[PDB]
RNA sequence: CCCGCAGAAGAAGCACCGGCUAACUCCGUGCCAGCAGCCGCGGUAAUACGGAGGGUGCAAGCGUUAAUCGGAAUUACUGGGCGUAAAGCGCACGCAGGCGGUUUGUUAAGUCAGAUGUGAAAUCCCCGGGCUCAACCUGGGAACUGCAUCUGAUACUGGCAAGCUUGAGUCUCGUAGAGGGGGGUAGAAUUCCAGGUGUAGCGGUGAAAUGCGUAGAGAUCUGGAGGAAUACCGGUGGCGAAGGCGGCCCCCUGGACGAAGACUGACGCUCAGGUGCGAAAGCGUGGGGAGCAAACAGGAUUAGAUACCCUGGUAGUCCACGCCGUAAACGAUGUCGACUUGGAGGUUGUGCCCUUGAGGCGUGGCUUCCGGAGCUAACGCGUUAAGUCGACCGCCUGGGGAGUACGGCCGCAAGGUUAAAACUCAAAUGAAUUGACGGGGGCCCGCACAAGCGGUGGAGCAUGUGGUUUAAUUCGAUGCAACGCGAAGAACCUUACCUGGUCUUGACAUCCACGGAAGUUUUCAGAGAUGAGAAUGUGCCUUCGGGAACCGUGAGACAGGUGCUGCAUGGCUGUCGUCAGCUCGUGUUGUGAAAUGUUGGGUUAAGUCCCGCAACGAGCGCAACCCUUAUCCUUUGUUGCCAGCGGUCCGGCCGGGAACUCAAAGGAGACUGCCAGUGAUAAACUGGAGGAAGGUGGGGAUGACGUCAAGUCAUCAUGGCCCUUACGACCAGGGCUACACACGUGCUACAAUGGCGCAUACAAAGAGAAGCGACCUCGCGAGAGCAAGCGGACCUCAUAAAGUGCGUCGUAGUCCGGAUUGGAGUCUGCAACUCGACUCCAUGAAGUCGGAAUCGCUAGUAAUCGUGGAUCAGAAUGCCACGGUGAAUAC
């Protein structure tokens, strides 16, 4: 949250450009992976996922603090740990944006 | 057994000297023991005021002294009269008139020596070292000090083969010249042998 | 049993107190004494030994030893095991024995319910009761887990009778197969032997020799004789109970698998003992004998080499018939059977669709690797289990002793088989983790090697160490990481040692008393320490009968020690190593020791950087921030400077100037910032550009966690212990410098890109007041006399040397080399003998480029030249700094 703000109006250039550059990458580096959680805070209430294997680290973790998961397991994966096992395909794209599109609907109602 | 005196190579970069005066080849040595003579004086007489460093400056051949200690009162007693007894004795073995100025150490548990001091007494009176050691470390840690590293040599605990403990917190960048790292020893010569204390404190930033 | 009398009065110990296991300190002793059930204590600071205090427990007892059970689920019926820990027979047929599919009837053995008798009493248990309670006695009940009989119940099990088909087995038909025995047989090679040819080697080894060959080998061709083995096919292929089984052909013969049916109708599963089989080596009788080859022979290798290597070579292996019966006879996994998610091959039958085209879809046998649940100590097993059960057998019960002895059985024999005990040790094992190591592997680095340059070791000399001698040749360091080291400097001093002379509350400190200033000056005996004297001063505050100073005597607490212990310490140091690593938190995996992170693809000087990845972060490190060197700018211009101009005794000597050198503070500048290529669009490497400098520009400081119980108790501090009319103190002379020896570290050499003389050029940095010391003067010179000047960009040290030019020298032990000695002198300093430095003259050795072995160095470095400094009165070729000249080589 530091870097993300500093780079565009805040603290980004009180140093040498290439050196001040290094923090920029860290900002993107932080943006690249951790970016999607910034807002989250605390801990989840649900952990929808697209696959079970490719993210096998989720199930063994998410089902460890109990956060309810929602997994589209291919006919290749292992549903064991997943809460609401949804048969389907991971390896597609028109299918997955349907799933997202499927979840996209009622998530838009929940807000209340 | 090879690290340079961390206060050493910082003289001029950060740390100002403990003596500030001038001389020439004739008297330079002559000055050294005398000012060492007063250092020998106060160090013996002022355990109980918790002295950290004494600053010597020779102005126009009329010595000036500063006492870096915890209790500006307890060195002077009441009305400050007591230090007058301390003022003139100083000059005598020095040779020139002396006004003896004094500086109160604000974060008592932050100067190395005083911290290293406290350890000695607690360790000097048969009290468990770790119960104080890590208590000592944790102390200035939350009083605000980026890093602390104490180290005790000796035959700790009334042992029979010597070894060394230590401890570390925060940062103690002993290669960064830019840093401020207070440092002092204050050995402990208890009933059983002599045991040492080294403390590194990254008190400052530049 | 009851009552009265007397008084606190007649009555408290034993073990242990390190963990086990309740309860600890002190002293004594020093691997002694001793303790002890176990594990273990005892090396001068023992909670464990002996005493002491105190504590803990139990109590008229307490402990010790002995004995049984427990703990021990280490004999496991309850309630153990067997892939590797102890342990599945090597394998098979199979009698006794155990166990047995499914249906109905029956019987009533087992089983089961009720009853009956007997199950002696006391004892054990339950409610009581009786001795004041208790123990003890005792009433009544329960129980005495049982046995026999009567009466039944009939599920399950058994007997018996009758079935049934899944289990099991027979037949019909094919299919594959190194299954087994016998009897032929073919090609290739091996050696042999006879001919032809033809000629000096052949064979062999790390390199050789043994051996074979001019009575002609080896080579090549032709041919014959033999013996044993079957290339290629050949394959984590096949076949067999297991051992094991391989060219082709034929005869004899076992097992397996599949089809659609047929048929008996539980005929089963296993099995101590028993019978049979059963690699290799070996035994016996008799055949064979090419190759291989125990044993042995010879040659080598080695320190030795009854081996590893080489040339040969007997038995043996090969065949027949007997024998032996053991093997890591090992998927280290008993046999039979049921069941329990998948994936991919292989091999061999068979059904169907399209063989419509190497196919596609089923259904069976056997087999190979990886894997899930689950299981196991983990490692791994995983539908062919080590999973889930059931039947039967074998086998285990610490290690060694010992698979042995004894006896039995077997054997021609070697031996096999069945198989103890005493005694002895508290361990022996298994799997797995972290490191370390490897004459294991891969990758990467450093003057580590290689390529060069120059030294070492040979010589003399200076210096340090071992050895040796000594009155003493102090003490310490003494693999790299001691050895020109502590020592940045021993004639005296230093000095710690030696002989002799002496002192002892003292040479140095605090504290007490008196006489008395402190100090000043001076003689004799004496090596000196001291002893014995002779004069002068009488001084600061007045409590003033004294101060406070300072000298002496006197008294005692003490003082003093460079005395032993760096293995009781602190502090400081070397070092692996400027090596790039070392760790932690949080989370995850694992029962756990731990792991991951920190690995990997690349990349770098670097766990530096990017990416990926059960990791995300962090600390200490690397780098950076500090010094200095390289280019440039702003201020200032002296004691330093001299450009353009005046004067010039042309020399910054004088005005004078403020540009340049330079001096010094403060800024700039190098960041892979720009360009191209290569590269995973990444980091990054490569080359160019500008630039003084280009890839951490050069050099330095800064040395991680730890290792070495590495140094040092003598710099210092220091617990201990230690000595104290001395291991402490003061003095003189001596040693620390000794010299049959040996080593390390340097200096100068052996010469001609060099020595010598004359002329002559260019440096840096530094040092200076009981100091550095011009000018001038005398001496061959070392230096002496006088002596401005400078605590210092101004004075002095101070004259750089190699260089350069000119003449000279002629390969010599020479004008090389300069030691050793001779006399003769100078300075320092009380003092130059032991033992200084330098100068004059004479003297002129060894030595001619140095064995094995060996060290340093990657550019202004090596090499070579000279200068200053510290240490110090005096004393460098040692150490530390400075500038000059100026390379070779890295594939």
């Amino acid at each position: 949250k530091d870097l993300e703000t500093q780079s565009q109006d805040g603290t980004f250039d009180k140093l040498t450009k290439k050196e001040a550059l290094m923090r920029t990458r860290e900002l993107e580096k932080l943006e690249n992976s951790l970016g999607g959680i910034k807002d989250m805070g605390g801990l989840p209430d649900a952990l929808f996922v697209i696959d079970a294997d490719h993210e096998h680290i989720a199930i063994k973790e998410a089902n460890n603090l109990g956060i309810p998961v929602f997994a589209i397991v291919d006919t290749n994966s292992d549903p064991d740990g997943v809460d609401f096992v949804i048969p389907g395909n991971d390896d597609a794209i028109r299918a997955v944006t349907l799933y997202l599109g499927a979840v996209a609907a009622t998530v838009r109602e929940g807000r209340s | 057994g090879q690290k340079v005196h961390p206060n050493g190579i910082r003289l001029g970069i950060v740390k100002p000297w403990n003596s500030t005066w001038f001389a020439n080849t004739k008297e330079f040595a002559d000055n050294l023991d005398s000012d060492f003579k007063v250092r020998q004086y106060l160090t013996k007489e002022l355990a109980k005021a918790s002295v950290s460093r004494i600053v010597i400056e020779r102005p126009a051949k009329s010595i000036r002294v500063t006492i870096h200690t915890a209790r500006p009162g307890i060195v002077i007693g009441k009305k400050g009269e007591d230090v007058e007894k301390l003022r003139k004795v100083v000059a005598d073995i020095a040779g020139v008139p002396a006004q003896i100025n004094i500086a109160e150490v604000r974060k008592p548990e932050l100067d190395a020596k005083l911290v290293a001091d406290s350890i000695t007494s607690q360790l000097e009176r048969r009290v468990m070292f770790r119960r104080a050691m890590k208590r000592a470390v944790q102390n200035a840690m939350r009083l605000g000090a980026k890093g602390i590293k104490v180290e005790v040599s000796g035959r700790l605990g009334g042992a029979e083969i010597a070894r060394t403990e230590w401890y570390r917190e925060g940062r103690v960048p002993l290669h960064t010249l830019r840093a401020d790292i207070d440092y002092n020893t204050s050995e402990a010569h208890t009933t059983y042998g002599v045991i040492g204390v080294k403390v590194w404190i990254f008190k400052g930033e530049i």
